């Protein structure tokens, strides 16, 4: 695989633009990009390109599954159910599935014991 | 207001097949009844099936059983009558109208059926509408 | 089909004279669904009278209808040169409807 | 919008405004918009009466829902609605929308009639139900059943929750409207409402057999 | 009512398909959901019938109510009202309202008691 | 600036209509709003007009930043960020990060103390 | 993206990453979007001024957002723009996007001139508010305001939160456009920017009453 | 669907079942959409492949998922595709539709064939990526690259994150 | 480069009304000022009001105030001038012309205001394009 | 309206020679606005002369004009055959604009 990459985003970035923020005063096509060049560190990007594509699997069988045409609200919908999956009812604070973290609640719960 | 016009005389050989026409010039004759006659010389109207083009069921009167195609394209402006196996008494002067001017259910009656067997049903209505003659002469 | 006749079969009349016309049918009428129309000869035919008495669109008063049952009428009061035309009838109360022979009326 | 739940094989419905802590939805894949025929609740499905369920105003912004799941239709419809100069009446289904496939039988109608400016729509409401989308509107050509929606929270188990015949209309509701069955262009049968779909059918081989233009039942 | 259901749903199982999640490979649009027949268990096909007809009131109130031509955001939606209904972004432990599992978090308090 | 608001909003009620509810029963477009008059209580009318200007560069930044023609789902989204801001997943309660309000459950402290 | 909260008929806004333990946030019914126009922020509203704060570029996407509440206006537009062939200027809208319908007065505005290629614009980013919907595009006619979207977390209390005036446009703004308001087609006056929609509706009224192809207030 | 995760520079891929209380998603904007193209991989990315790679099918509903992000492409195809009797064969690509910004050659080509009834889309199921915009069709003049797409978690840093060649159809 | 078309010679009849046409024929008329001479025989060119198709207004001449129809239908390329009550006075080679290719401010010209009542401006500029002329010929 | 005239209304003129053109408006003329044009019989006329002095498009240098308030004239040098026409002014000045009688130039 290629651990050399050059890789663009979105210029999404929020407070970055003074007064050409209106639609007409920026680029509004080819200069609204950001870019670099990253070595591949740990070899992530090459594990990205495989995952990348057992998504492709996953998504193109979601895809098939609905009649929306243009998505983006799958990203929100991925965040929805990690909010789901980590709190879907109730809260069992002992248990591994809240992801509550109770174990310092000892330190008010101790000094109210030892009074 | 709709003119029909027919098309003008012509003179035919017996047995031949003639194509009688009429535009409505003025309107169309989408879903109404075009009834036709028959003007032979020295006669009344004789009387043929109405043509809707946007049809369910379109007539033929019984003095033209296999004589009379009453035909015309959905959502046209033309209508045609089929005159086969024509002979001189069909010399006449051919006239539409609009007999009927919908040809909805309501403009089907007719004998009633038999167990195990069933009549067709059609009805028409006023000729309000008349347009010009058109004369067919026959030879024999 | 449905056999129709007409009568006197001709009628010689005066301009501005009153006279009726008679058509008979082999078989009442429903709805009493009788028309009249007439032509002068060489002339396309037109609507006069449907519902054995009611006058057609654009009619005169001069055209007044009666009739029932296969039994109907046509009075014609003051009748211009223009109306000495061939009179028929048809049938519509029934069905196939039907057209009679023509009833002429011509000036005296 | 009231969420139904299913719990212990029950379906319960939750008020919003009541919370209940034992109502666990740990992902989306728990939520399900059902179609819903209006078959189920023991009212007429044939033409005449599809034809007084439909009418049309102007001035209503259209509305389409989508939905994963649903029932299947005895008796569904395909539209295809002109004027009589052959223009159209209905709209034309937006891309994404198809035609429903789960039909026992599909009522498809064309004919003439005025079809005043507006939206065909149901006078009850029920949707139109299309392919996994729902509309309250009946689009060009495509099939759709009449019905309702819901929409559900379900439980983490595994439980998984053709005929075309063919009508002439008049004037589409106009007071006086009646229906032709038609078989071929010389084949009619006059319909009337108290007739099933597997009649139209019987009667259709009856008349079949017997030479072949619009025929009465003559029970 | 009719307490016979013949029902349907979508085939979005991902574990069912194997080089076929190609949408050009396979239907793709007919061959692509699941049918079955239920029987009226507790009465839930006629009660859903009848939630489906108060929904559909409630929903077109809904929509008339809005712009978006296509609703695909309601799943979204209400999984987001299901979380804030139990948890506003606000909790207070004692409240039978916050959906708190705290009976074995009191094995663990009083285990320190004990001490 | 002017104090005074003259404002309109959506007929989002819920049982408010009786058979009117069938959208082609009623205005469906015009009549489906409702409106009112308010002075500017605590400054509130032209603060919300400067909000609604600094929103507006924000806005179409984002706007300029995406693909989606009708984010209608802006808002859900937000309430995604609400709940994640809120709690990103994982709940900590002795910092105000998840925000819950433990206060009170020295009473409960006590009671266990006391069984 | 910042979010207003009322707290007590209080202004408080927050910020993205500042966490507040006091937003009480029950249901998604709580958050709006809210379109305000530029009239209660002091600046002009005529005709010219409308014509000078717009502009226009090409190779720039269209932009929607919706609202569901807003302000009323004062004075709206409604632009049916040509070229001087004939050829239309502004864009059609897309389906479902009305004419914004809550407006004492509309100007109406048609006429020519060059029409620089691209899609009409503000110059400071305004949005063109239409029928619950806002956008970075003026549509060919269709009636909007002109404004700004704010969004906010409500408190959970009951507080539940026409004219037309034609004008006829000289160049669209080529360092000089001399709009006539018209009276009637054969009747037009010059359009001083002092006169106001209610000077409009008097000028109309009086000429016309006097009898009444150019005329001046001559004030 | 899988979310990749990035901890460290480490990456670990989070199934829909899996439960990890130490991934904290404080905001949306940790979460991307990527489209990566078909190249770091090591396959070929010639002109008859990419012909190979492209086929016809009907009767498939269209797709289009977004991405904010992506990878720069060396190798991007534009096709302007008519039939044999000279109509156009490709579909007009959509509204919001624009091509991959970022190519560094695009093997633009024209010509004409038999087009089969259908759309022009990948054997494998890739993606045609376009301006952040990834689909399973292939739109009339319209520059993408070859594709996939990831969806995945970011850590809470500041890590920021042509030639035209003229081809013809047979 | 537009070259301005006008109809061919014709003769008319006194009393009455003839409408001249021109055809802009390499250009349209469209925003345009189309101004119109009648060069009677033994005279120079006598001034006929502008036309603009797409108007606001257009203008008069003096002289034909009752007997000049100004117009032209909008975006149009032909240009038209009514001419009521034809007397021998309007033997004439009729031509049109293009000048001020954009009625605006600096073709608004005219009397100035006394205050309670009002003036039409409107004024057009060198006319650089002639078409052909038109003799209207007139009987007396 | 406005009056003008022109003088001294006939050249007659050896082809080559130069000559001057004269035009009278019964009022000055704002911003110099006289135009000067040309036809021969049969012929379309065409601007020569805009602004008093200034050359319309696509005409030669032989054709200079000049002038201030109601007073303004045309200098033809080299007058070719194509130029003895009859030459008329207009006034742009002041509205409605008017036109002069003309002034012939014919061969000797
Ligand atoms: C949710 O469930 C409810 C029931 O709980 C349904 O509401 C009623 O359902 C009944 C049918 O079961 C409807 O009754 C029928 O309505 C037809 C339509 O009439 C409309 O138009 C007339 C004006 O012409 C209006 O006055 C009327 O309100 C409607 O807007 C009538 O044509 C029917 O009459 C004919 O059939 C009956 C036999 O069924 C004969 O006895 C009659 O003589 C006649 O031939 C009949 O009245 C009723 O209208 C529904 N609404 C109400 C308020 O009661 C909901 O429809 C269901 N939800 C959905 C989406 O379907
Ligand atoms: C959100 O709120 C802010 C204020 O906090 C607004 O920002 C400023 O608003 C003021 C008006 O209140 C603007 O001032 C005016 O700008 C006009 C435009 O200037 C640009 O465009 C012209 C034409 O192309 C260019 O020549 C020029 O160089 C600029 O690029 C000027 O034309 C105005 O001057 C005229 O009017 C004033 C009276 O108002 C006279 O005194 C002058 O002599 C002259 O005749 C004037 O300068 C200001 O530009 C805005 N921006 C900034 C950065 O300050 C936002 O507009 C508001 N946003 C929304 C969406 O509502
Ligand atoms: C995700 O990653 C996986 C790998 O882990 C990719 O999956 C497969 O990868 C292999 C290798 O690249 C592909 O195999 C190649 O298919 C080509 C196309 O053949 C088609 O036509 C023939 C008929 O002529 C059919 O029998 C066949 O099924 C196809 O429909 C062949 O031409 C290739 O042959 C050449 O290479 C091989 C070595 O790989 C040599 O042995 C041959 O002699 C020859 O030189 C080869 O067989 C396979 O098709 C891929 N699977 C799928 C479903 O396409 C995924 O593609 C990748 N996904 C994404 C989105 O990137
Ligand atoms: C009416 O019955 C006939 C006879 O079965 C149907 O015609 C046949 O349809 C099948 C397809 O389902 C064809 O394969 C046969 O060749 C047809 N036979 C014919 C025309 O003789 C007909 O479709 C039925 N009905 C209607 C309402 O159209
Ligand atoms: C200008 O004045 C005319 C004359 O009164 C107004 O036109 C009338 O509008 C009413 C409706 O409000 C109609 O019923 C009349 O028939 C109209 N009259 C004519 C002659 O058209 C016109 O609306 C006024 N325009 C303004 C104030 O912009
Ligand atoms: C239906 O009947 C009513 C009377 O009950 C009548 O007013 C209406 O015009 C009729 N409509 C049609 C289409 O015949
Ligand atoms: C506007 O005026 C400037 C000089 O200030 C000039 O350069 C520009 O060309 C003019 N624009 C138009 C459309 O007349």
């Amino acid at each position: 695989c290629n651990p050399n990459l050059h890789y663009w985003t979105t210029q999404d970035e929020g407070a970055a633009i003074g007064l050409a923020w209106i639609p007409y005063f920026g680029p509004a096509a080819e200069g609204i990009y950001t870019e670099g060049i990253m070595h591949n560190q740990n070899g992530l990007i090459c594990g990205l390109r495989q995952l990348a594509n057992e998504t492709t699997q996953a998504l193109q069988l979601f895809l098939r599954a609905t009649t929306e045409l243009r998505t983006f609200s799958i990203l929100n919908r991925k965040a929805i159910d990690f909010l789901l999956q980590r709190w879907g009812g109730t809260c069992h604070i002992l248990g591994p599935d809240c992801c509550i973290e109770p174990h310092d609640w000892t330190k008010n719960i101790t000094d109210k014991i030892d009074q | 207001q709709v003119q029909l016009v027919q098309s003008g005389a012509e003179v035919k050989k017996p047995g031949s097949s003639v194509k009688v026409s009429c535009k409505a010039s003025g309107g169309t004759f989408d879903t109404y009844a075009i009834s036709w006659v028959r003007q032979a010389p020295g006669q009344g109207l004789e009387w043929m099936g109405g043509i809707i083009p946007v049809l369910g069921i379109v007539d033929y009167a019984q003095k033209f059983q296999g004589r009379v195609t009453i035909t015309a394209a959905k959502f046209t402006n033309i209508a045609y009558m089929e005159l086969s196996s024509l002979r001189s008494e069909d010399a006449a002067v051919y006239y539409c109208a609009r007999g009927l001017r919908s040809l909805s259910p309501r403009g089907q009656e007719g004998p009633t059926p038999a167990p195990g067997w069933r009549r067709a049903q059609y009805h028409y209505y006023y000729m309000d509408v008349w347009g010009t003659g058109t004369l067919v002469t026959v030879s024999s | 089909e449905i056999v129709m006749t007409q009568s006197p079969g001709t009628l010689s009349l005066s301009p501005g004279e009153r006279a009726t016309l008679s058509c008979r049918a082999s078989q009442s009428v429903s709805s009493n669904y009788l028309a009249w129309y007439q032509q002068k000869p060489g002339q396309a035919p037109r609507l006069l009278i449907y519902g054995a008495s009611s006058r057609a669109t654009g009619i005169p008063d001069r055209f007044s209808g009666s009739g029932s049952g296969p039994d109907f009428t046509l009075t014609i009061s003051r009748l211009e040169p223009e109306d000495f035309a061939v009179y028929y009838c048809q049938q519509y109360g029934s069905s196939p409807g039907t057209f009679g022979g023509g009833t002429k009326v011509e000036i005296k | 919008i009231p969420l139904g739940v299913v719990h212990n094989n029950t379906l319960q419905v939750s008020d919003i405004d009541k919370l209940v802590c034992r109502d666990k939805l740990s992902s989306t894949s728990q939520l399900k918009s059902v179609g819903l025929n209006l078959e189920g609740n023991g009212v007429a499905t044939d033409v005449p009466t599809a034809t007084k369920r439909w009418g049309f105003r102007a001035g209503v912004p259209p509305k389409v829902v989508n939905y994963e799941a649903g029932e299947w239709a005895e008796n569904c419809y395909n539209l295809d609605i002109k004027k009589a100069d052959g223009s159209e009446c209905l709209p034309e289904a937006p891309e994404g929308v198809r035609g429903f496939p789960r039909c026992r039988y599909v009522h498809k109608v064309s004919g003439t009639g005025p079809c005043p400016e507006g939206y065909a729509f149901h006078k009850e409401g029920a949707f139109f139900l299309y392919d996994r989308l729902a509309s309250t509107i009946i689009y060009r050509s495509t099939t759709f059943s009449e019905g309702v929606v819901a929409f559900l929270i379900l439980p983490e188990t595994k439980k998984d929750f053709t005929v075309t015949l063919n009508y002439v209309a008049d004037n589409f509701g106009t007071n006086m409207t009646n229906f032709l069955f038609q078989v071929d262009h010389l084949t009619y049968v006059q319909l009337e409402p108290r007739f099933t779909p597997q009649f139209l059918v019987q009667l259709n081989e009856t008349i079949y057999t017997n030479g072949r233009l619009i025929w009465k039942v003559n029970p």
